[PDB]
């Protein structure tokens, strides 16, 4: 599993709501709660969108999205 | 310099003098660690950019190489 406290952190501070998040990636909400709650696994092109999207450091990525639990 | 993880793959492999056979036996105590299978056949196709590995398979690669995830997604970033 993956523990996205971080990232979740990122997403209300930056979008607010996880239905802004997923318009920003361009994602249904739906598809973005199932990642979000490890349901299903990100996709590489996801992962860097985020990245742009959050405007997160490339270098705290295995913090945000490979943080074992 | 920004690239995609297929690059460092082969960035790895000309590196550390390896091939697609050694990095999936490197992986076998990962693949059963971690729970996430990768076969011969799905390697080749990281490798020859056929398609991008996921959340999974990029975590699977980045222990078993012991590099940072980042950067095995081709992030300019510190390779550990």
């Amino acid at each position: 599993s993956y523990d996205y406290s971080s990232l979740l952190g990122k997403i209300t501070e930056k979008c607010g709501t996880q239905y802004n998040f997923a318009i920003a990636m361009g994602l249904s909400e739906r598809t973005v709660s199932l990642k979000l709650n490890d349901k299903v696994t990100w996709k590489d092109d996801e992962i860097l969108k985020a990245v742009h999207v959050l405007e997160l450091n490339p270098q705290d990525i295995p913090k945000y999205f490979f943080n074992a639990k | 310099m920004q690239t995609d993880t297929s690059n460092r793959l082969k960035q790895i492999m000309a590196e550390r003098n390896l091939k697609q056979v050694d990095i999936l036996n490197l992986s076998i105590p990962f693949q059963k660690k971690f729970g996430i299978k990768l076969s011969k056949s799905t390697l080749s196709q990281y490798v020859n950019s056929v398609q991008s590995p996921d959340q999974n398979r990029i975590y699977l690669l980045a222990k078993t190489l012991g590099v940072s995830e980042a950067w095995l997604m081709g992030f300019d970033v510190p390779m550990v």
